[PDB]
């Protein structure tokens, strides 16, 4: 019968587009601290310094 | 910046660039770094060189003068390398195996007298860049000044 | 008796993934086209231009 | 990419290149290049002959040396009107070799072209081209010379 | 069987997605020069000229 | 003499005349030259397989019997034998200004 | 858009126009326009007679 | 192109006021329905208005 | 015969590929009212303000 | 979730060096195997480093 292998194969399905989920999640994990890290870095480069006042 | 030493009747023979990571950058690994000059006739990569028995030169707690050669062992920066002088560096990383990471100063050393086989005269501009293995490279960009006046000179 | 058909309706699977393939192929094709000229179209409008002196 | 000069044109080319990000190995030996000045339209492929590795330790390109079998000679006046010599500028892992050039991340090679004779680069001439690799996405050579060439300043950084 | 399809329309889905990706990466290569191209250009503008001493 | 024009080893230019061998583009057929080939297949009856890069010669002044003017467009297909074909598609300038342009 | 004037109103208002980078042909012969003054709103179809090439 | 025409006023009962939403559908026998959605501005001060 | 079970499993794909494609039509829906408003709402905010004369 | 401890420079026969790639798969008596593959950084500069 043809149902026996649509139902296999919707297993493998779901398993694949989960794996693909996954790696957007991690990356995406992976970006955040890296992109939030450099502005803060970057901010407190411009802002501040010494002056000699004599 | 950049600073320069001048010897009477003859032009600049040794050249210190002074070199710092940009914000956020990961850790780069200085001796795989090249560093490519450009003047008058002549277009040179440099690559880099252990300074005397240790792989940079420690002197995290200051230096009398940059330019004396018996305090500062100068004698590695042979036609085609250079050599790293530490200078300010928290988590010994520059000291050990070379990695500059944030808040680190350095300063690496170029012979450019033997480098580019003269002295650099007035009014002539050199460039280059120094390409780390990965990620920006620092620009260096300058025209040595009309009248040499002063031993050290402030290329910057 | 079974084995028969079971090999006649698996020709039918093939063709059907077949055109259908066909679509997604030539979709993309005829949409390459188009993409690339909307780039190269715009940029020359918002470089080109004239300045009275 | 940077360019020697002499006369009234630009005679040699090199042309510096590294791998993308996150790119698998390129073997340069089966890349083609293809350069044109608006008149001419030539194209060029690797001669094993013309391979300097020692640059990886430091010199000066532009007065690289290439060795026939007995000699020492000046590479990029040999250089035939065909074809594209190497020269290693960095290479941790000696993955180039005269006979492989196989290019892996954090290399950085020059690919040397004498167009002397074949395009006539005088000043104001645009220059467009690609180096094709076996597969994977070619690299965009695109510039303009100069408008004025100065006898102070023989080496020209071009893109 | 159902797996008889499900390989070869997967074979088309990757060949679809490498034309898309292709399109991006080439029209990236043609930005890349017009826009060096026309930051320079404008930067030499700005920046030179001649003067009338006498 | 041969079924594909041999240039592995490189073209000083290829549209000059005598070097290339122009002359077999009739108004009704074209030329291949092979520009990169490890395994001989294009120059030993003309198979292209995987990292081939060849280059296709037309004659269009006389293909179409007429020059294709500025602001024109071209477009075709070449169809293989099976599987799927190469779309061309192309818009002639507006202002002709070198002898070699890049249609792209 | 440019626009003619008399007494105390603007009365003829001609709008130049011209298709987006990369557009496919737009024939105007069935369009439609749409204007409102806040007060009215007029919408107007092409008359052929009125063509000057 | 189509336009529908609503008496407003006389559907809900009275006029709408200012500062106020209004959504909807459109909904075709089989088909996706065109959504309406919006919200009345804070201020008339013209007689026909670009409610968009 | 096999062909009578691959005939039903069809009406069944072809069913959930239209309430799979559904979701997607619905949600795009909801999103262009939120996006179109969020814009507008957001340039009149910044277009906007009093100033004292006197 | 559970960790698995493998003393590699005796495993390899040497420590492992900077950009250097190790790659594998932990395979199951039944079932998809999981895949392992990294590269180590460029400069080891702390003790204990994220491979991920
Ligand atoms: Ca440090
Ligand atoms: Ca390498
Ligand atoms: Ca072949």
């Amino acid at each position: 019968a043809i149902g026996i292998g649509t139902l296999i194969i919707f297993i493998a399905m779901v398993l694949v587009a989960a794996v693909a989920a996954a790696v957007l999640i991690n990356t995406s994990g992976f970006l955040q601290q890296k992109a939030m890290a450099t502005g803060k870095e970057s901010t407190e480069q411009v802002a501040s310094g010494l002056q000699v006042i004599r | 910046g950049v600073t320069g030493h001048y010897v009477k009747n003859k032009g600049i023979d040794r050249i210190v660039i002074y070199i710092t990571p940009n914000a956020g950058s990961a850790p780069i690994d200085l001796k795989q770094c090249k560093l490519f000059l450009m003047y008058d006739g002549k277009a040179v990569s440099l690559n880099f060189s252990k300074y005397d028995t240790n792989t940079v030169g420690d002197f995290t707690n200051g230096i009398k003068d940059i330019f004396n050669t018996t305090v500062v062992k100068w004698n590695n920066a042979d036609a085609t390398s250079f050599v790293v002088v530490a200078l300010q560096d928290d988590d010994k990383s520059l000291l050990t195996n070379a990695v500059i990471n944030k808040g680190d100063l350095a300063g690496v050393l170029v012979n450019v007298s033997a480098a580019f086989g003269k002295h650099v005269g007035t009014r002539e501009r050199v460039s280059g860049y120094l390409q780390p293995e990965f990620g920006a490279p620092a620009v260096i960009e300058f025209t040595t000044p009309a009248a040499f006046t002063s031993d050290v000179i402030e290329l910057q | 008796a079974i084995g028969i058909g079971t090999l006649i309706i698996f020709i039918a699977m093939v063709l059907v993934a077949a055109v259908a393939a066909a679509v997604l192929i030539n979709t993309s094709g005829f949409l390459q086209q188009k993409a690339m000229a909307t780039g190269k179209e715009s940029t020359e409008q918002v470089a080109s231009g004239l300045l009275c002196s | 990419v940077l360019g020697n000069h002499s006369g009234g044109k630009i005679n040699w080319l090199a042309v510096l290149i590294s791998p993308n990000a996150g790119s698998a190995p390129i073997d340069l030996s089966q890349a083609t290049v293809m350069i044109t000045d608006g008149t001419h339209k030539v194209i060029a492929k690797y001669n094993s002959t013309f391979f300097n590795g020692t640059l990886k330790n430091g010199g000066s390109i532009f007065e690289a040396k290439y060795n026939n079998t007995t000699a020492l000679k000046p590479l990029f006046d040999d250089l035939p009107a065909t074809a594209f010599g190497i020269v290693v500028l960095q290479d941790a892992d000696t993955s180039c070799s005269k006979d492989t050039p196989v290019i892996n991340k954090g290399d950085i090679v020059a690919i040397c072209l004498n167009v002397s004779n074949t395009l006539n680069l005088k000043p104001r001439t645009k220059v467009t081209g690609a180096v094709i690799p076996e597969f994977g996405a070619p690299a965009v050579i695109s510039f303009t010379t100069p408008a004025t060439y100065l006898d102070t300043q023989h080496i020209i950084e071009l893109q």
